[PDB]
């Protein structure tokens, strides 16, 4: 009876990952605006 | 128009 199959095997399955939560997402929004110069007013009087 | 604090006009400028 030495027919058998103790070496089978093979490479089933090969888990990716269990999580891999963000490469990366939004660079930003900016904030505090600018009109880049200055809106001044007139001097005094002239 | 929040965002533009300061001074984005004279305020205490009387006038020109």
């Amino acid at each position: 009876g030495a027919p058998g199959a103790p070496g089978s095997q093979g490479a089933p399955g090969l888990q990716g990952a269990p999580g891999a939560p963000g490469s990366q997402g939004a660079p930003g929004l900016q904030g505090a605006p600018g009109a880049p110069g200055s809106q001044g007013a007139p001097g005094l009087q002239g | 128009a929040p965002g533009s604090q300061g001074a984005p006009g004279l305020q205490g400028a009387p006038g020109a």
